[PDB]
């Protein structure tokens, strides 16, 4: 038996930006959300509107609502953010 | 004859009378001034020298032949104190012999030379040619050493350096550094020293890398260091990284249980010389893998956009070994760590359960076989200890070190000449690149120039960075004509066009 | 004829002066036509020939999607293009050089524009030097091809700019701050001389993404750059105790 006590990683981050795609879900923005995409009866796929910060990056409205529930600044570029479009 | 002409003459008259006293008297002497003047300096005689360094000041034309002789006593010197370094301490005796050299004719300009800036612009010359000594047609051991030796003065050492003494001798190596005309060679070496240093916890104080990050920056720019404040800010926001991971693993749903104490070391991909050259496909252990997938989670709720390229040979770790009775705890690389769970999976094990169990190449592998045998961790039940088909080897029962948290791994260091060399074509293919930007910027803006202007002012605009030469620069010519971007003139091969 | 051409870019090498002089013919018949010493040249074989080429070139183009990515395509086709101009060079007469070229172009990279475009975001955004001069010597040559990367590169230097110049510290915000832009200036505008051509199209594009960055402002709050770039001028201006000699300051 060999127990693990300490695995101290080093990892690399780099951009995964693809075209048209939401930044939280790794999703499509004309698709649902993945906070929508569950209880999809319950979910009208109306709702799921498209936002645009100033910065021009577009999430899903509720994504960037829960985003801006933790902290006020764009994933992409860190940024505040300021709703522009809908 | 100054007081004289003062006592009897008119104002306006001084400095004529003086003129006339000098243009005659030690200007027509010329020739047997300049001549004694390379005996003079070469004997470093104080007072004669300043009374020659007045005389042929006074002369209009008389100057720039001790400034010759003064720099090319200056190589002489510099070479004579540079060309006798042993390989027992390269990296501070040779910035060290180069320190005193400069302070100590930084004193004589300014004391008993009157601290021209003619002779000061000598001086830096002289040094350049000095420090910038190219065994012919080898190597360039100048930026090389540097980098080691930031290495060495930064490294948290049990030798004993106080952190005023590490600072004051940055101040003073930054002197030397101002002349090196290789600067991109040294910061590779920098960036790949700096990159070991902070993720292997060889820093003495992130105070001291950040003071030395800034001397480099007002040594060169910000361009300069941009790559290396970028590591120092990862490397001081992982504590925060850290924090904020456990603080989402405490807020989850459920009990995750990762059993491990993770900490992760989260890097910018462009900004660090690190790169997933061992393409190997390794694959995590379990309970490594659990923790994989939580920061995985975590890293794509509160980080968005970034995928998270994990490095499997820059990570190490505790493992316990209470098997045998638990002697101590090993820190470990996970390499290692793969085919220590793969021990636990079976006491007897071979090379094909070790492959189907950790998907990696088998030169990596084998590496890591021979660095826990060299360290006589396991032993081989084969008939030879080295690498052969079968393979099949079991855990060692005689391992009786005498350590509590006994290392079995050394790679802190490493500098392999393969890897030296990977660096020095980096250095090589960035060069190339800046030689292209340089070479389309002038061409945009011109349009017509000839071969020779066109060196001349490729070395001027990159002087501050390196030394480039011919050839690099006619193979950029010759990848902007496979890129149909440059084109030489029809009417002369000298002249250049464009497409 | 067609078929010794064809035969030419499946890789067997025929007769060049035979293939050449049966060309030479159709237009050597005409010397002595004082109006269109061509016109039989054009209609006998040059336009078969831009029909052979249009109808082979499509086929081969989309052979080509089946089995590459748009990475190693461009690879292919500027090798296409590149054998083209060679091969038309010994065959056809020079009248016909560019014809052959641009309809070449026509069925390789304009009629798949939609799928160099959609991949023309993951060659910016992920800085692919190698496959950035490759989309742009392809979509230079087509009318339409170049306003899709001059928008994607300047979404991506407005996208680095932001990131560089955000969250600086307080301490040193105006020296951070034109460094940060500098470094993005100093970044692209080496990238797009060695890559882009040293494109003023993309330069504009430059331009027009460091303004945004620049230009940015905080919720109801007010642009910070002249204030910035004032202490900047401040900053190093002064009589600077620590380092910052006369050679640095100009
Ligand atoms: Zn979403
Ligand atoms: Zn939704
Ligand atoms: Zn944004």
């Amino acid at each position: 038996r060999f127990e693990v006590k300490k695995w101290n990683a080093v990892a690399l981050w780099a951009w995964d930006i693809v075209v048209d795609n939401c930044a939280i879900c790794r999703n499509h923005i004309m698709d649902l959300c993945i906070e929508c995409q569950a209880n999809q009866a319950s979910a009208t796929s109306e709702e799921c509107t498209v936002a645009w910060g100033v910065c021009n990056h577009a999430f899903h409205f509720h994504c960037i609502s829960r985003w801006l529930k933790t902290r006020q600044v764009c994933p992409l570029d860190n940024r505040e953010w300021e709703f522009q479009k809908y | 004859e100054e007081i004289r002409c003062r006592k009897y003459l008119h104002p306006s008259s001084y400095t004529k009378v003086i003129h006339e006293c000098q243009q005659r008297m030690v200007a027509d002497h010329l020739q047997f001034l300049h001549a004694e003047c390379h005996n003079i300096i070469r004997q470093e005689k104080k007072n004669d020298m300043a009374n020659m360094y007045v005389l042929l000041r006074a002369v209009s034309t008389g100057l720039p032949h001790m400034i010759q002789e003064l720099q090319n006593h200056i190589h002489d010197e510099g070479l004579r104190a540079t060309s006798n370094l042993t390989q027992e301490n390269m990296p501070t005796l040779f910035v060290e012999s180069v320190l005193e050299v400069h302070g100590k004719f930084v004193q004589l300009i300014n004391t008993v030379l009157n601290g021209d800036q003619h002779f000061m612009s000598a001086l830096d010359k002289a040094l350049t040619s000095v420090v910038n000594y190219r065994e012919p047609k080898s190597v360039c051991k100048a930026p090389e050493l540097l980098a080691k030796y930031c290495d060495n003065l930064l490294k948290k050492s049990a030798k004993g350096m106080t952190e005023n003494e590490v600072e004051d001798r940055l101040t003073s190596f930054i002197t030397v550094f101002k002349y090196i005309d290789d600067k991109d060679v040294f910061q590779k070496f920098y960036a790949r020293m700096l990159a070991k240093r902070l993720i292997h916890g060889l820093s003495m104080s992130m105070d001291s890398e950040e003071a030395m990050i800034n001397k480099l920056k007002q040594a060169c720019g910000y361009e300069f260091t941009s790559k290396l404040h970028r590591m120092y800010t990862d490397m001081s926001v992982s504590a925060d990284l850290n924090n904020k991971f456990n603080n989402f693993i405490k807020n989850q749903d459920t009990v995750i249980d990762l059993g491990i104490s993770f900490q992760i070391y989260v890097l910018q991909a462009g900004a660090w010389p690190l790169t997933q050259a061992p393409s190997s496909t390794f694959a995590i252990p379990q309970e490594l893998e659990k923790s994989v997938q939580m920061f995985e989670l975590f890293y794509s709720q509160h980080f968005s956009g970034r995928k998270l390229t994990w490095l499997h040979y820059l990570c190490t770790g505790e493992v316990k070994m209470n098997y045998l009775g638990k002697p101590y705890v090993a820190m470990v690389t996970t390499y290692q760590m793969a085919v220590l769970l793969a021990f636990n999976n079976s006491e007897t094990v071979s090379y094909k359960e070790l492959q189907d169990s950790t998907q990696m190449n088998e030169k990596e592998l084998t590496k890591t076989i021979k660095s826990l045998l060299d360290v006589k961790m396991i032993n081989h039940d084969s008939e030879k200890e080295d690498i052969d088909a079968e393979s099949s080897f079991s855990l060692n029962m005689n391992f009786s070190s005498k350590r509590t948290k006994f290392k079995i791994t050394t790679s802190m260091q490493k500098d392999t000449p393969q890897e030296m060399e990977q660096t020095r074509s980096a250095v090589d293919e960035d060069r190339k690149m800046y030689l292209q930007a340089a070479i389309v910027r002038i061409m945009k803006a011109r349009k017509v120039l000839r071969h020779n202007a066109l060196i001349q002012e490729v070395i001027s605009q990159s002087r501050a960075r390196f030394n480039p030469s011919i050839s690099m620069i006619k193979k950029c010519i010759e990848v902007l004509i496979d890129k149909q971007y440059i084109e030489r003139s029809q009417a002369s091969a000298d002249e250049y066009s464009y497409v | 004829l067609l078929r010794e051409i064809k035969n030419d870019r499946g890789g067997e090498d025929p007769n060049q002066k035979v293939i050449h002089g049966v060309i030479n013919s159709f237009v050597h018949v005409e010397q002595y036509k004082k109006k269109f010493p061509l016109k039989f040249y054009q209609e006998i074989f040059e336009s078969p020939f831009l029909t052979e080429t249009g109808e082979y070139y499509k086929q081969e183009a989309s052979n080509l999607l089946q089995e590459s990515n748009c990475s190693q395509y461009m690879e292919k086709v500027l090798g296409r293009l590149k054998d083209e101009e060679i091969r038309c060079r010994k065959y056809l007469h020079p009248s016909s050089y560019t014809k052959v070229i641009h309809e070449c172009q026509q069925r390789m990279v304009a009629d798949h524009l939609q799928f160099l475009h959609a991949e023309c975001h993951n060659i910016i955004r992920q800085e692919k030097k190698n496959d950035m001069a490759n989309m742009y010597v392809l979509l230079r040559a087509v009318s339409t091809g170049l306003p899709h990367m001059i928008q994607e590169l300047q979404n991506h230097i407005h996208d680095e700019g932001l990131r560089a110049t955000s969250n600086l510290t307080q301490e040193n915000m105006p020296t951070l701050f034109v460094e940060s832009v500098l470094e993005v200036h100093g970044k692209f505008v080496q990238l797009i001389n060695t890559v882009l051509n040293g494109d003023q199209h993309f330069m504009s594009a430059l331009d027009k993404a460091l303004t945004s960055v620049v230009n940015y402002r905080e919720p109801k709050s007010v642009c910070k750059a002249p204030e910035l770039l004032a202490k900047y001028c401040d900053n190093l201006l002064k009589k600077s105790a620590k380092g910052m000699t006369e050679n640095e300051v100009e």
